[PDB]
DNA sequence: ATCAATATCCACCTGCAGATACTACCAAAAGTGTATTTGGAAACTGCTCCATCAAAAGGCATGTTCAGCTGATTCAGCTGAACATGCCTTTTGATGGAGCAGTTTCCAAATACACTTTTGGTAGTATCTGCAGGTGGATATTGAT
DNA sequence: ATCAATATCCACCTGCAGATACTACCAAAAGTGTATTTGGAAACTGCTCCATCAAAAGGCATGTTCAGCTGAATCAGCTGAACATGCCTTTTGATGGAGCAGTTTCCAAATACACTTTTGGTAGTATCTGCAGGTGGATATTGAT
């Protein structure tokens, strides 16, 4: 039975995911997320769709950009494993705190 | 009756954009050399990237201008990607890049 | 209108596989198990903000529906500037 | 059935100017309509601040090319500067 | 000799309300001066978008309210609303 | 006459604030409230420092409010830091603040 | 005994500024780093008071020059105006 | 004969700079810097003196803001001790790089 | 542990730089009053598109296994902290002059305004085409041996 | 290096979603033309406040020494990647209906003057004082033994 070695499929989904652009996280249950913090602030809310997908795209592109930064401070670490350590750090340079 | 536009020799209106200026609340008075100075760098500008994600297109054998290829333009661009660093382009994706030290054996 | 759904614990729509994805495209190669919740965590305060400010933009117009105008200011007025939407 | 503008038709054409057969989708296209209002609005801005901080009412094409040396890097900002200045001393001489 | 109006004097008033036996220098007198000026700027620079986002002519009070919440923190944002509106009403009934 | 300050009930100068709205190219409008308000929101932040800033004085024995006592001020107070966290208070310091780590072993 | 202008920027001044940055402990090397740091903050800054001065036709570049550069720097300074 | 340890006098200056307010760079050395950089912009320039100020004050706090950062970057690496990778680190995630 | 060097704290003193109180003044807001413009709420209603739902299509959750990464341990050698003072750079203050800023001037270019042409947007109906996603089928890449 | 599992790369291949195409109209642009107002450039000049420099101040360049920090090496332990397996949840196409947005009517509120009163800024002048440094003496910290 055929084994690929641990970091070897790693690589395979960094250079597909880099390649492509579709969002990544799955559509409803993201809808679902917006429209439960959007009625804590206010009941009985209406969405475009083309709100929820705009939500979405500037979330993704977000995520995406933080987690190059995590991976810079725990490779600054001299780790190749991202950590909250590294996400609180690239946080804290930003200015997000 | 020569559009203001062929008088500069511009593709952008700079009917459209004088008009603009006034609505925008920007001060009291537009000067008359404003929306024609505007309008050329403007049209200047996306010719620029125009031509660079053409470019993009292309080289992914590819006849239609995406959002990828956009993004592919800027940010392989020093200055387009520092006059838009704090700018998303929906459906851009990034551009590959993986650190050294994640590549495998020495 | 008779009767709408609860809706709770939405967080966890953003699966283990969706965050790992999301970090492959940010070029990471290892994954540490407590990144996923740290990463919820961040997304929510990454959301909250951004509905509280275009939710703000909704009422002030006196509408019941969020469009994609009122995200595409929230992002803006917080440096996150959106292109692709009418932005 | 209120009329919506965009400069769609103004890319298009200098689309084709740079790339005679090359397409744009309408989401690209949604993209440069976005790029275009965004870097008007900079302009603008920069250029309203500069007239108000030199007790100006009025926004002329010198006030343009300030705001354009202070937004733009290097060499964006030089060669929008010609273009600019290109296209107003061309329409100066033109009525 | 040209006027060069500040907020010092009203900036002065409202420290004697609220420390009457501390006084102020310079240098921290001109501190407080940018903030108004800031402050005011980011106000009504939100305001001045709500109002172009609605297509509406006029800043009322409304938008400065709106502009209010979305730039200030949580609690700020509740007094400054507060003591907004408080002076609206004292200035309404008032012959 | 009475001026709108104190019909207002403020220090601040709401004839002063409608005036800097009208030539601040803000709108082609405004209404008669939004200085009053606006006027009010500016007093307030303002007597909110000068509070504290007061108090930081107090603490350090003296009777003079400079920028350092501002900038204690601000920093230690969680929204009025958020709200100024671009901003840089000229002569203010900062606070005194050394990681734990770089602590001599006792 | 002729000196670059950079170098003028000491060591210890260097050493001043990250102790109030809480730093304990420095490298011989950054001394060298912060003196090009402080380069391009004050080329970023200085281009564009001075474009405020040309525009503004002077051959002095005044307070309110540079308090509009750092704003627009997104390095707002309360202290000398505006 | 008497010596303090390395680390004493550096914890001890940390408090005293801490404290106050004064600029940390010599105001002749800091002038001509800006009057060389500003040349290459334009020539002939003046400086009110009050420019010259302020943009010390605006330098100084960059930096002394930099080295909070830098001092995070170090740590985060486990050492005590600030780096040029540390600077680096820290502009790159500001996104000065 | 003791012990001495030296940093640090505080109470009191005091000159003066920087804060403040006061008067006479004038240009310039800020306010009061009357004539005029209009922005936007309301009220009605066409109609886009949002919530909602049934069926169909593919990603997620989970447990097992072990490769290899992280974090602890130890150690040597390199590299930065501490150290003392006269050389030499910066600070301080005194003095001519550059240019910023205040004032008046007058016209090129600004707004305004009303009929006159042009055009960019949509909207309805039509044919066109680039490429996504399916396939099979030859060429890497990876990891066991 | 050699063999074999499986990912990868094209090349071609049909349907079709999305893009491009006209024919007709039209409201609102944009232009045109003429009358009416004025912003700001241009020219002269008064006086700050800026560059310069002499004399005074006092911070830093310097080389030595070694404390203690950084980074290399080694390794046990365990976390996180990979993959098999079982199946739930999302995606996708279809349809009554809320509220957004389009048009028009009508008044409360805002602009626009001009005129009437005041206030906030400056400036000359004199007046006042909080506190930065200096002193002096006790007490804490740090480092040596
Ligand atoms: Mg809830």
């Amino acid at each position: 039975p055929h084994r690929y070695r641990p970091g070897t499929v790693a690589l395979r989904e960094i250079r597909r995911y880099q390649k492509s652009t579709e969002l990544l996280i799955r559509k409803l249950p993201f809808q679902r997320l917006v429209r439960e913090i959007a009625q804590d602030f206010k009941t009985d809310l209406r969405f475009q769709s083309s709100a929820v997908m705009a939500l979405q795209e500037a979330s993704e592109a977000y995520l995406v950009a933080l987690f190059e930064d995590t991976n810079l401070c725990a490779i600054h670490a001299k780790r190749v494993t991202i950590m909250p350590k590294d996400i609180q750090l690239a946080r804290r340079i930003r200015g997000e705190r | 009756a020569k559009t203001r536009s062929s008088r500069a020799g511009l593709q952008f209106p700079v009917g459209r954009v004088h008009r603009l200026l006034r609505k925008g609340n920007y001060a009291e008075r537009v000067g008359a050399g404003a929306p024609v100075y505007l309008a050329a760098v403007l049209e200047y500008l996306t010719a620029e990237i125009l031509e660079l994600a053409g470019n993009a297109a292309r080289d992914n054998k590819k006849t239609r201008i995406i959002p990828r290829h956009l993004q592919l333009a800027v940010r392989n661009d020093e200055e387009l990607n520092k006059l838009l660093g704090r700018v998303t382009i929906a459906q851009g994706g990034v551009l590959p890049n993986i650190q050294s030290v994640l590549l495998p054996k020495k | 209108k008779r009767h709408r759904k609860v809706l709770r614990d939405n967080i966890q729509g953003i699966t283990k596989p969706a965050i790992r994805r999301l970090a492959r495209r940010g070029g990471v190669k290892r994954i540490s198990g407590l990144i996923y919740e740290e990463t919820r965590g961040v997304l929510k305060v990454f959301l909250e903000n951004v509905i509280r400010d275009a939710v703000t933009y909704t009422e002030h117009a006196k509408r019941k529906t969020v469009t994609a105008m009122d995200v595409v200011y929230a992002l803006k007025r917080q440096g996150r500037t959106l292109y692709g939407f009418g932005g | 059935k209120t009329r919506k503008e965009s400069y769609a038709i103004y890319v298009y054409k200098v689309l084709k100017q740079v790339h005679p057969d090359t397409g744009i989708s309408s989401k690209a296209m949604s993209i440069m309509n976005s790029f275009v209002n965004d870097v008007f609005e900079r302009i603008a801005g920069e250029a309203s601040r500069l007239a108000h901080y030199n007790k100006r009412s009025t926004i002329t094409s010198r006030e343009i090319q300030t705001a354009v040396r202070l937004l733009l890097p290097g060499e964006l900002a030089k060669h929008a500067v010609s273009e600019g200045t290109k296209a107003v001393t061309k329409y100066t001489s033109a009525k």
